[PDB]
């Protein structure tokens, strides 16, 4: 028509008729995730071993170097680099990039930029369909959690080596070293997040049971119960008064939601608020505000010290403090 | 009823948050005070 | 007050009832502006009341006094304290003045006219009136531009501020020559934020910190007049949402980013947050360890250059990946540090071997021995060691309170951004209430 | 490596400018709502 | 510490920081007084 | 002039505790502002009186 | 038991009492809150 | 000088540019995307008006 | 029924038991209510007054200075190791105040908790049959029972004592968790790796379905408080399953299309997770743990250049075992020179 080249282009990005919606976050999400995906696969398979700690003992992380799926990892950037922006072109040779912890910092910068914008297009499509916009808020609870383990925690420590590796056994070392230095289990933000998922799983097992247990009889018994629902129907597929009536007898009548719109808000609000504190937990633990510490706290008269369980957890932490980075510490404090 | 409910919960809710402050006060003094 | 059946807003989303009520809303901000000043006065007098002026200021759990002390009130050379009467005045000044804001917050919220539109025409505003918003914007740019000049005038005429880079321990200095070069000032903004560059935390002298405020003082007065005499252009009409909640969420996107910067500046910058007052930084306390434990070999006489470590790297001094003479161990990650107790020990090629073995002042080790002990890593009940440290001392740095609080405060405002900027975009379109159930769009689209 | 650094700057500032000049192009009227 | 003409008022000033927390608690008291209309 | 100041400053807290309590009661009563209009002006000005009175003799102490 | 710790807690009773006292005096006398 | 490299990580050069071809790359790509947007502004509505946004 | 049989005393008792009331008693209430009440009441008694100084050798009560985090009803000592510690039995012999001192108040809570959990699951059966529903709420609660029975009962009945059970306290769990990392390497058991995916996967379905419903609602009121617009007896649904399908179909790629299958999928993901983690604890009760990979312990034995994070984890498990087991297992009477425990340097 009389439309420009640009208007032809903007009526394609914001077109909802596409199989996967792009939108304007997706024009910079899609080339960042396909960057970060395609480099994650290669370094998980063919990365040469990385000096993680700067002491020139390279750690293996590739499947081609005698690892399996569980011990495979993408090894973090070396301790000598620290927080210096280390792209591919600052290295002289390409193998100097790989040995120093190259593809960790390439992935994380494209990953975190990708998931900030995957949250963006969850808003953007919801504006293109007339939906209410707050699904993008609920995706910020993992985005707050993933920003902390990759970016907010290496800032407070000063190096990308202390961030979390991209591996299954790589994660498990990061959980151990963290609690040895910061005692995460004795921090009320990790206590909220633990209740965020034990409550979150309970509120899914309980809600999903009662909707299944109040289904209306529409099929036979040889046919599955999922055939009673036909897609896009108007009438309700389960009795709601019967499930409040059941759950009202179960504990007491005031302990239930009869308003199903107030119910589904509670299912959204409980884990999302819970993950927000355990995302802010290690965000504050990144700036060295560890947790509780009740060592040598219960004492009697005559100046003696009684053990508690907190002194037992001390012995676990003290056994891991003196073992992580085994050839690094030249000095009797772990300030770094 | 006789007494309004709103100053029932205020008096009880003050004496509950007044009660919690003792247990924080008792955390730095007395037993378990680490001294 | 009001009710739910006339506005459709419950008791908990109740402050949203006074969107279209101009006058009540004015009392709502004034009353809240009282509480900020009231917290400023009360917490200042509280911290003066528990202040021992012979111990260091950062040891006693203090955050508002080093803000006043950075300006140079009652302080002398090396970070000492002369008199604590000016710290008493500002706590008194804010606390009395909060009641003046307190009366205006009570008055307009109760008895003053709830819509000041047709009675007071200069103050009345409709949220779609774009010329009126750019006025109310442009007035406050002056009030926030003039406030930048007060720091400039106090650093150039009224005694000056605490310059921690002065020779022989920092003290109060009148900054006579502010660096106002635009290439020098705007070099910080378009600098990368990664290590060694440090976007705006790496401003290292007092010559620039007040040097920059001459720009932002001038621009916010030049920009404030610009928005008074102009309306937004038709591309800005094609770009923004022009409601009441939309103006809020624009702000919440801004001060979410403000929190993350003050989160980082109080953790890294020992120039605007001097280490004599706020305590040492994390990178400063770690580099203080290897320096003081290099004095602890000079008393024994072993060669710090030839001290090879267990991995063959150098126990005390090693080489940077850009080729500079730095410290060694696990503190190699902090080699980007600069500090006034250590910068008189560096030459061209980093720190000099011949200078470190001979040219150590006695006060430099004395300051670098407090900074080994008072490292900022602590606990939550204020124990103050590593997590494997028993209940002995009672210290955790104000840098660790400011970086943790202003991260979380500056985080939820970004969640505050994504709430309101979605809702204001939805409610301007029409479907904030839900799907229509009669003419809805998804039933009018093609499949897949 | 300079040949690679001049290529990333062409790539990034292409997609960054599709972003900035994309939201300016009357995105708040690209909605299914009616008035 | 406080000045010496002001030192008998140290017990009052150790309450003053907690006051703004009591304003958000007042707003729930007032909404219970109107019984959440 | 210490005890002159301390009696004047105990007097301030008694007036402020009146003005913290009574002044919202004056506003939120029906027609309470048209009745006690000059009454509050006495209590407000006496607050403004004492704050300079306490403020001036700090130079003498 | 100090004279300082006591008068501090006397000071806290008066302020906490002053909160709902504004609510009580308008729930009885005026009725406009 | 075993190897040749950038030597540009701790330098603080503005926008990371060190060769002036990068500034023309930063600016020339920007002006081209602006030029296509400015031409195609004819289709995006003409809000030369008193108040014509997505108001409420 | 339908032949006029007479009424017996048992029939008369049933009507009182299955009478509607503010709290439902039923027949299962005779098993539930006196067994559940003594469990938590026996927990609050033990955490408050009852020591642990004779069993483990460490204080555990509020009457000793332990706070809410560090108070625990502790397990018995490893002397008994499998006795039920009856208050009349030979380890106690009637004396109550010496019965608590041997840690026997642990077994009072664990055993009265088990018959509580049987009774509470029976509670969900007879309420469902009264209201004539389907039993799927009862079937989901078996997965908390399988976690309880395996961890607190099958695991000490396979190990050497009730000593190695978890103690009913907050920080006492925190060593039991840290027991399983060093001594078992429990993070590499795939039965726990399928437990995590059940927990974190069900937390994700609680957050999406609660937000997809809440953002695809139908405009039925006019106040913006959208909770007001729900008459719960209405025949139509409250949100748009068509729109919610097309959102995640273009955001994510595949989405639900079946409201019956969806809530059943929210049933299946947490239940399979715990049931696939109750199997892993059974292997730990026999110490059939997935501690090692053979082909990497060999390669790290002959070469001091090869390592992974796996070999870095085996050293950290040695740091938990060789350090805390001096105080954790006091019945083993073992002492350590400070040279026999592994360290790094400085
Ligand atoms: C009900 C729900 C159920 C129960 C839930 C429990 C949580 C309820 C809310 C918790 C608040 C409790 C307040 C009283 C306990 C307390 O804290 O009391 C402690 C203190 C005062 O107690 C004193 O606390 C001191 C703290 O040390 C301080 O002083 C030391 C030197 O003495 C050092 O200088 C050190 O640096 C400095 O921290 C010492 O430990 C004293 O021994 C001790 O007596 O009260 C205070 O501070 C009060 C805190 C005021 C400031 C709060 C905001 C701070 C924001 C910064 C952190 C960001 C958010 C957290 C991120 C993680
Ligand atoms: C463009 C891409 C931006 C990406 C942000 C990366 C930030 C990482 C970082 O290195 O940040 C650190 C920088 C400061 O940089 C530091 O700057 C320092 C400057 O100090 C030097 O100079 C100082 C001058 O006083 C001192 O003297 C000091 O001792 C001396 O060493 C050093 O150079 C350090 O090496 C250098 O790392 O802070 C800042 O840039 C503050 C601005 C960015 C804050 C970001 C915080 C994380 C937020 C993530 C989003 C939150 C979650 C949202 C999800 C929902
Ligand atoms: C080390 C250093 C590295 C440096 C790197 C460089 C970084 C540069 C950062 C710049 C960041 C700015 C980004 C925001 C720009 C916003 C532009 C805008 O909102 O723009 C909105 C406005 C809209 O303008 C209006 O557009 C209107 C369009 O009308 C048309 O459309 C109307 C309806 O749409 C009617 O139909 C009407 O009939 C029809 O004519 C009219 O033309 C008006 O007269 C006109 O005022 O545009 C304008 O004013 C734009 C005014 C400013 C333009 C700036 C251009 C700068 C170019 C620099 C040199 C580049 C060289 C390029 C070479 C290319 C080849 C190699
Ligand atoms: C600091 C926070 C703040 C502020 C300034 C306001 C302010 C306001 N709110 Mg909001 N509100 C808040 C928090 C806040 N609110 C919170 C946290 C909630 C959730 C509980 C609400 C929920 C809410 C609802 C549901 C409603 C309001 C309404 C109002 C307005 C009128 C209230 C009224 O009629 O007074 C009458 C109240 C009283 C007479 C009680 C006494 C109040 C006095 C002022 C306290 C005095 C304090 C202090 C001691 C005075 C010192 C003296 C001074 C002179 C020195 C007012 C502008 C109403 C509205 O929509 O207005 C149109 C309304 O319906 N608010
Ligand atoms: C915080 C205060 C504030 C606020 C809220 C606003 C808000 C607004 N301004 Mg105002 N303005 C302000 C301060 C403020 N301004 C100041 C201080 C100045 C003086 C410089 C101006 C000058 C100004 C002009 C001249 C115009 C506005 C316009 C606008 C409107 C649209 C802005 C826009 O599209 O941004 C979106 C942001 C962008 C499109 C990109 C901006 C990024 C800039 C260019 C920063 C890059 C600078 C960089 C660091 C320098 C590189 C140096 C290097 C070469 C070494 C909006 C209502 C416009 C308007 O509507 O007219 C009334 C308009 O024409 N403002
Ligand atoms: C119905 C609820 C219920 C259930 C299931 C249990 C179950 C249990 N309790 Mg708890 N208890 C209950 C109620 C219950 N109790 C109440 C109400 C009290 C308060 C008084 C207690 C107080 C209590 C204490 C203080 C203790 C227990 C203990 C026990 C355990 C030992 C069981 C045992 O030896 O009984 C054996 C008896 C039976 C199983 C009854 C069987 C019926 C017989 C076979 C009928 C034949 C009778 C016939 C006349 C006998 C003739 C003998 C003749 C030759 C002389 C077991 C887990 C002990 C424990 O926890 O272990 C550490 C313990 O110390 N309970
Ligand atoms: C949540 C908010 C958290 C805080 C946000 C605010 C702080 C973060 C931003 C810091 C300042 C960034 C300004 C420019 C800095 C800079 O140019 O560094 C330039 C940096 C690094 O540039 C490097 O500089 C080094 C030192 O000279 C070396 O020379 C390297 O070769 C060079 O690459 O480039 C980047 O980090 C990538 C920029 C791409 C940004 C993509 C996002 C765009 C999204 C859409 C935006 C719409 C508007
Ligand atoms: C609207 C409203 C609201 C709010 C309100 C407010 C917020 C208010 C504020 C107010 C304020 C904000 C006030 C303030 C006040 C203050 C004052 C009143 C002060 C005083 C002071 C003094 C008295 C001092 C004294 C002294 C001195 C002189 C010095 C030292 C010593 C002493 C301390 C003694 C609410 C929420 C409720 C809701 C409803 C309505
Ligand atoms: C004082 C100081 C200083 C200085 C400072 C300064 C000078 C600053 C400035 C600053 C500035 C000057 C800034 C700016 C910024 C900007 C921005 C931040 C922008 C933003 C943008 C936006 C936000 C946009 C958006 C959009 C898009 C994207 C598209 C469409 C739509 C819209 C439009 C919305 C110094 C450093 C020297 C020193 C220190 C201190
Ligand atoms: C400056 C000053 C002053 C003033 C002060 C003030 C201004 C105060 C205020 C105060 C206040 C104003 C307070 C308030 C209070 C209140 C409260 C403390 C309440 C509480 C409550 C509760 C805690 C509860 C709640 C609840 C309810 C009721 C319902 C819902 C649920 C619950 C239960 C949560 C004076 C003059 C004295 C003098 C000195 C200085
Ligand atoms: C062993 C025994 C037994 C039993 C006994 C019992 C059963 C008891 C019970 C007991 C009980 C039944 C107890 C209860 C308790 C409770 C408590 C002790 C509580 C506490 C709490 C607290 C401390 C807190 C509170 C709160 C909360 C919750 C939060 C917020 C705040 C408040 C404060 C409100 C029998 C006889 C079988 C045999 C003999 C011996
Ligand atoms: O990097 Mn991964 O973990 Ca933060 O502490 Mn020192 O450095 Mn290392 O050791 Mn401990
Ligand atoms: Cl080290
Ligand atoms: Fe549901």
């Amino acid at each position: 028509e009389n439309s420009s080249l640009w208007a032809r282009f903007c009526e394609w990005i914001t077109s909802t008729e596409n199989r996967l919606y792009i939108g304007w976050f997706g024009v910079i999400m899609i080339p960042c995730l396909l960057t970060a995906t395609s480099v994650f696969i290669i370094a998980f398979i063919a990365a040469p071993p990385v000096d993680i700690d700067g002491i020139r003992e390279p750690v293996s992380g590739s499947l081609l170097y005698g690892n399996n799926i569980i011990t495979g990892a993408v090894i973090p950037t070396s301790n000598a680099i620290g927080l210096h922006f280390y792209p591919i072109w600052e290295a002289a040779s390409l193998d100097e990039w790989l040995y120093n912890g190259g593809p960790y910092q390439l992935i994380v910068c494209h990953f975190l930029l990708g998931v900030y914008c995957y949250m963006g297009r969850e808003w953007e499509l919801s504006f293109r369909l007339g939906m209410r916009p707050w699904i993008a808020v609920a995706y910020s609870a993992p985005v707050a959690a993933a920003s902390a383990v990759f970016l907010v925690y290496p800032i407070g420590q000063g190096s990308f080596s202390d961030g979390m590796p991209l591996g299954i056994s790589g994660t498990f070392n990061f959980m151990i070293v963290f609690q040895a230095e910061h005692n995460i289990l004795m921090h009320p933000f990790h206590m909220l997040g633990v209740a965020g998922v034990f409550g979150g799983s309970l509120f899914s097992a309980m809600h999903g049971s009662l909707v299944t247990s109040s289904l209306i009889r529409e099929t036979t018994e040889n046919e599955s119960a999922n055939e009673g629902y036909r897609f896009g129907q108007e009438e309700e597929t389960y009795n709601i008064v019967a499930a409040h009536g059941y759950f009202g007898r179960l504990i007491f009548q005031y302990a239930s939601f009869n308003n199903s719109r107030s119910l589904h808000f509670f299912l959204a609000a409980w884990p999302v608020i819970g993950i927000w504190f355990t995302a802010l937990g290690l965000s504050t633990m990144a700036f060295n505000l560890n947790g509780f510490n009740f060592n040598q706290s219960v004492v009697d008269s005559q100046g003696r010290v009684l053990n508690t369980w907190a002194d037992i957890i001390n012995r676990a932490n003290l056994g891991m403090e003196v073992m992580h980075e085994r050839n690094a510490h030249n000095f009797p404090l772990d300030l770094a | 009823g006789r007494i309004p409910l709103w100053l029932v919960g205020t008096v009880v809710g003050t004496l509950a948050i007044g009660l919690l402050a003792v247990f924080f006060y008792g955390s730095y003094v007395g037993l378990g005070s680490s001294l | 007050g009001r009710d739910q059946e006339t506005t459709g807003f419950a008791w908990w989303s109740g402050n949203a009832r006074l969107i279209n009520l101009s006058g009540k809303l004015l009392g709502a901000h004034v009353a809240h502006a009282g509480l900020i000043v009231f917290w400023a006065g009360a917490m200042n007098l509280f911290e003066v009341s528990h202040f021992v002026p012979e111990k260091p200021m950062y040891e006693q759990g203090l955050i508002l006094l080093p803000h006043i002390a950075t300006l140079g009130y009652g302080v002398g050379p090396g970070g000492e304290i002369i008199d604590t009467f000016p710290y008493f005045v500002s706590g008194v000044l804010h606390l009395i003045s909060s009641a003046v804001l307190g009366f205006g917050g009570v008055y307009h919220s109760l008895i003053g006219p709830e819509t000041l539109e047709e009675s007071y025409p200069f103050f009345g505003y409709v949220w779609k009136d774009k010329n009126k918003m750019t006025n109310i914007l442009g007035y406050h740019l002056i009030m926030l531009g003039l406030g930048a000049w007060l720091l400039v005038w106090k650093a150039m005429y009224f005694g000056g501020v605490y310059d921690t880079w002065a020779p022989g321990g920092g003290d109060v200095r009148v900054i006579t020559n502010p660096t106002t070069n635009a290439a020098v000032i705007f070099g910080y903004l378009v600098k990368s934020p990664f290590g060694g560059d440090g976007w705006i935390c790496s401003v290292d002298n007092m010559e620039d910190i007040i040097g920059g405020h001459i720009w932002i003082g001038t621009l916010e007065i030049l920009g404030g007049i610009w928005h008074i005499y102009t309306t937004p252009w038709p591309w800005a009409r094609r770009a923004f949402v022009w409601s009441g909640e939309a103006y809020l969420s624009y702000s919440l996107g801004a001060i979410g980013v403000m929190g993350f910067i003050a989160c980082c500046m109080s953790w890294f910058n020992n120039t605007a947050y001097p280490s004599e007052f706020y305590g040492p930084t994390g990178p400063e306390a770690s580099q203080s360890q290897a320096f003081t434990f290099l004095v602890r070999d000079q008393r024994l006489g072993a060669n710090v250059a030839s001290a090879q470590g267990p991995t063959g790297l150098g126990k005390y001094l090693m080489r940077s990946p850009t080729g500079e003479i730095i410290f060694g161990g696990e503190t190699m990650r902090f080699w980007d540090f600069r500090g006034p107790w250590l910068e008189p020990l560096r030459g061209p090629n980093g720190l000099d071997l011949n200078k470190l073995k001979n040219d150590i002042q006695p006060w430099q080790e004395r300051r670098a021995a407090e900074y080994m002990t008072h490292a900022p890593l602590g606990s939550l009940n204020s124990v103050g060691g590593v997590a494997t440290e028993i209940n002995a001392v009672n210290f955790v740095s104000p840098r660790s309170w400011l970086a943790c609080s202003h991260f979380c405060l500056g985080f939820f405002f970004f969640i505050g951004h994504l709430w309101h900027a979605g809702r204001a975009r939805a409610a301007a379109a029409g479907f904030e209430k839900g799907i229509d159930r009669f003419d809805e769009p998804v039933l009018s689209m093609r499949p897949l | 490596m300079l040949t690679l650094k001049i290529f990333v700057y062409t790539v990034v500032t292409f997609f960054v400018c599709l972003f900035i000049f994309g939201f300016l192009s009357n995105d708040p009227a690209r909605n299914p709502g009616k008035n | 510490k406080l000045p010496e003409a002001y030192a008998p008022f140290a017990p009052i000033v150790d309450v003053l920081p907690v006051i703004p927390v009591f304003f958000i608690l007042l707003a729930f008291v007032w909404q219970a007084a109107v019984s959440f209309r | 002039m210490t005890s002159i100041l301390q009696v004047a400053l105990l007097a301030l807290i008694f007036v402020s505790f009146a003005l913290v309590v009574g002044v919202p009661v004056v506003f939120a009563t029906p027609n309470g502002w048209t009745d006690n209009k000059g009454a509050v002006f006495s209590g407000l000005s006496l607050w403004l009186l004492l704050v300079f009175v306490v403020g001036i003799l700090n130079s003498f102490v | 038991m100090n004279i300082e710790l006591a008068l501090t807690l006397v000071s806290l009773v008066l302020v906490v009492s002053a909160g709902p006292l504004v609510v009580v005096l308008l729930s009885a006398r005026g009725g406009n809150l | 000088l075993v190897d040749e490299r950038m030597n540009g990580d701790g330098t603080g050069r503005p926008f990371g540019v060190n060769d002036p071809v990068l500034g023309w790359v930063l600016l020339g790509v920007f002006g081209t995307m602006w030029a296509i947007w400015f031409i195609g502004q004819k289709d995006l509505g003409d809000f030369e008006d008193a108040d014509d946004g997505l108001k409420l | 029924g339908t032949y006029q049989e007479k009424r017996t005393w048992f029939d008369d008792a049933d009507d009182w038991l299955r009478q509607d009331r503010f709290v439902f008693v039923g027949w299962s209430g005779l098993l539930l209510f006196p067994c559940a009440y003594f469990a938590l009441g026996g927990w609050l008694t033990g955490t408050t007054f009852v020591t642990s100084w004779y069993t483990h050798g460490l204080a555990t009560s509020y009457l000793e200075g332990c706070n809410f985090l560090t108070a625990a009803v502790s397990t018995p000592a490893n002397s008994m190791a499998h006795s039920l510690l009856f208050v009349w039995g030979p380890e106690a012999q009637g004396d109550f105040t010496r019965w608590c001192q041997l840690g026997g108040l642990w077994a009072f809570v664990a055993l009265h908790g088990a018959f509580g959990l049987i009774g509470f699951m029976l509670r969900q059966f007879e309420i469902a049959r009264s209201v004539n529903l389907r039993p799927y709420n009862a079937i989901a609660f078996s997965a908390p029972i399988a976690v309880f029975v395996s961890v607190f009962l099958i695991y000490p009945l396979g190990q050497s004592g009730w000593f190695f059970a978890p103690s009913f306290g907050v920080a006492a769990i925190f060593r039991f968790i840290l027991f399983f990392q060093g001594f078992h390497n429990w993070t590499l058991n795939p039965f726990h790796m399928m437990g995590v995916a059940g927990v974190l996967g069900a937390a994700l379905l609680c957050a999406i379905h609660g937000a997809t419903v809440e953002n695809t609602l139908f405009e039925d009121g006019d106040g913006a408080n959208t909770f007001r617009a729900f008459n719960p007896t209405q025949a139509e649904e409250t949100y748009s399953m068509v729109t919610a399908n097309r959102f995640w179909s273009q955001i994510f790629g595949v989405a639900f299309s079946n409201k019956r299958w969806l809530h059943f999928f929210m049933l299946l993901v947490p239940v399979t997770g715990l049931w696939m983690s109750a199997i892993g604890v059974v292997g730990l009760a026999l110490n059939l743990r997935a501690y090692d990979f053979v082909s990497q312990e060999i390669r790290a034995a002959e070469d001091p250049e090869f390592e992974t994070f796996y070999t870095k984890n085996i050293l950290l498990n040695e740091g938990i075992r060789a350090w805390m087991a001096a105080q954790d297992q006091p019945h083993e009477r073992l002492v350590f020179p400070e040279e026999v425990l592994p360290r790094g340097n400085a």
